[PDB]
DNA sequence: CAAGACCAATTACACTCTGTGAGTGATGAGCTAGTTTTT
RNA sequence: AGAAGCUGAGGAGUCCAGUUUGACUGGAUAAGGUGUUCGCCAUCUCUAGCCUCAGUAAAAACUAG
């Protein structure tokens, strides 16, 4: 894919940023006006208004440019067709496991990396007269200078439409010289966002070493990447990521298997064991889901009490129902890939009989 | 014996897995090169088991570093025979130690052994790796699995 | 044009090295093995220069991880063409740029430039590596000289 | 801290010299919206 | 040698430890049992193991039998 400046202008910039090309004016930054920070815990988000139209042109090159560039198998996160499940899949067949993750990660990334690989699918040629080109105008839809860390030059956000995208591509090339070198040390090699799995099939312990820890860092500090050491794992025969086990207690050409621990699952059943003690969805609520209604916000002066429990209800159905999904979002995997213990099977069966016929009761006392 | 062949990044292959095989399984469709591929994919990976040397396949996209291939044999019935106190042959020993023996065996209590095998079916997994240098990389280093295999 | 051809482990050559090539070239004997593998060798390195997908060439023996292929070309008239002031042309200015660039901006143009016009030879020494892997390594990190050569 | 390993895709001469490579029913109605990972 | 934690601010009762006769500080209810690579891990069984306020942006997979 490559765009010019009728492409830009005919499909990305359709209305938004037509003012600036006909009067010849160039493609103003992100201001501190239309961004707002959001903080939780010690991370902050940048969440840039809808009216802008930054917001606008984003979104179509996120729709148009960005899902057009190509990327490597071994990214699992932000792609169409990309998911945890298949991010977790390639490892069935090794024997060790080890997990890494990189440090603030769309904070480290580079502006003029991302100018370098998005400079192939981009024209090089001046958009607003001889003053701007069009790689400065379309990078200025997806930066923001961040008034935080001395002022270092533009930061991909946490928080934008385009930044996945974008953090993708320009980690092409570290996936590809990670996959390169496990695919020579025989390492099945797979990547969510900044989170690193290496799985070897063989009696080894390569990734029990600090070898292979040197090694990726080594490669990444190529781009500036660094690793978390707080949360590095290395096991063997069977690993736990976020409540997703991996086990495979074996060696020459043996299938392991995915479940997910009793940890995982223990808010749902929590909920379904409320739920048959007739507690009232009050508790449920804002106890096990965290749904409260704020302040009062009712806004309307109506029966109040009506709208809150309808509230109360309609959450609750939209969480068991979601859940649900995600149940059966992972039995279609299994039954896509064969790579869930049939125990698992007999488990995640039961509990969404169990969530379905709580949802029947709810809807029919409704 | 053989129940799945998995593709990835080889020839015009994204990731196909091919499963549930019969006995009289019948290819059809249009798609000519598909069929030549998934042929072309079958005898490089048994060339390579029988250790020949063949010009490695095209990768699909060259922004990927590895292509690869999976095959999964069935192995019930040769672990029956076998496992079986009762053909004590130097090919029957031969095979019980070249793909089985450790992994379930000497490596768990004697209780699973036991119920190991009752009614379950044993599966053998077997990766081919073609890396950009034109190297090819197996998940058992082993030969005598593959010559066996 | 070319001065010498290097040949180690390889076929049947252990470390055979030909030199001093003249207009015309006989090459008789009674080991017709031996010029059978001589061609084999070329025409593996010029297959390897034009990035054509070949099986390599067999170890001479096992107990070898290496097999070089040493080619040295004479690039004294072809450097003189492109050094010329009246020559500017884009090929001339590629060619001088992908060969007679690297190893000039090594040079101080004061002292050494000026000492380097003269009657000396300039030679262009190119390595293929065969690896056990099936793997091929060239010295120059770059297709282009290759492709040039 | 500091680091080798830094993606892939992006046919041919030339001149004066013809041989040489260069010296030359229009603003009361009033409302809401999953799981998980990255984080 | 700088990376990490960490959605934040809190509150009531009770316990432990310390100072201290009189109040403060630190911790802190996903409960118990078993095995563990000792990890915030896995597994099993219940009666499911406090409450209030503030904040919640983005991209992907999933609405099956």
């Amino acid at each position: 894919i490559l765009v010019d400046k009728v492409f830009y202008e005919k499909i990305l910039s359709v209305e938004s940023f037509k003012e600036n090309i006909i009067t010849q004016s160039a493609i103003p930054k992100i201001s501190n006006k239309e961004v707002r920070l959001i903080s939780s815990g010690s991370k902050i988000f940048y969440a840039i208004n809808n009216t802008s139209p930054h917001s606008h042109v984003q979104l179509r090159l996120n729709r148009f440019f960005l899902s057009h560039i190509p990327l490597n198998s071994a990214a699992k996160a932000f792609v169409r067709g990309g998911s945890y499940l298949k991010y977790l899949e390639p490892h069935i067949y090794g024997s060790s496991y080890c997990r890494l993750d990189i440090s603030s990660f769309f904070n480290n990334i580079s502006f003029d990396d991302v100018k370098q690989s998005l400079s192939p699918y981009i024209k090089d040629e001046y958009l607003i007269g001889t003053e701007q080109k069009l790689i400065d105008a379309i990078l200025n839809s997806v930066g923001y200078e961040s008034p935080i860390r001395k002022d270092k030059g533009m930061i991909i956000p946490m928080g934008f439409r385009t930044s996945p995208a974008i953090s993708n591509i320009v980690f092409r090339k570290m996936d590809l010289l990670i996959q390169d070198f496990c695919a020579k040390k025989g390492v099945i090699y797979s990547r969510y966002a900044d989170d690193m799995l290496f799985s070897n099939p063989r009696e080894s312990k390569l990734l029990m070493s600090d070898y292979f820890i040197d090694e990726i860092s080594s490669l990444l500090s190529i781009m500036g990447f660094n690793i978390n050491q707080s949360k590095y794992i290395s096991r063997e025969k069977e690993i736990s990521i976020n409540g997703y086990v991996i086990e495979n207690k074996g060696g020459n050409g043996s299938i392991g298997t995915i479940r997910l621990s009793k940890s995982k699952l223990n808010t749902v059943l929590k909920v379904t064991h409320a739920l048959a003690q007739n507690i009232p969805y009050k508790n449920i609520c804002n106890k096990y889901i965290k749904v409260r209604l704020k302040e009062k916000n009712i806004k309307y002066e109506s029966k109040k009490d009506e709208f809150e429990k309808k509230y109360y209800r309609d959450q609750l159905i939209n969480y068991l129902g979601g859940y649900r999904s995600y149940l059966i979002s992972l039995v279609k995997f299994h039954s896509e890939y064969k790579c869930v213990n049939s125990d698992f099977i007999i488990q995640i069966n039961g509990i969404l009989n169990d969530i379905q016929n709580h949802i029947q009761k709810i809807k029919k006392n409704r | 014996t053989i129940e799945s062949i998995r593709v990835k990044n080889l020839l015009s292959f994204d990731d196909v897995i091919l499963r549930d095989f019969r006995d009289i399984n019948c290819i059809i469709g249009r798609n000519n090169v598909g069929k030549s591929n998934l042929l072309k994919v079958i005898r490089y990976f048994y060339a390579k088991l029988e250790n020949k040397k063949v010009i490695p396949l095209d990768f699909h996209t060259n922004y990927n570093a590895v292509g690869e291939i999976t095959f999964t044999f069935d192995t019930t019935r040769i672990k029956k025979i076998v496992t079986s106190r009762k053909n004590n042959g130097r090919f029957h020993k031969h095979i019980y130690n070249t793909l089985f023996k450790s992994s379930s065996v000497k490596l768990n209590f004697e209780e699973l052994i036991a119920r190991k095998n009752s009614t379950n079916k044993s599966f053998f997994s077997l990766t081919l790796t073609i890396c950009k240098d034109d190297s090819v990389m197996w998940s058992v280093d082993d030969p005598k699995v593959r010559s066996l295999l």
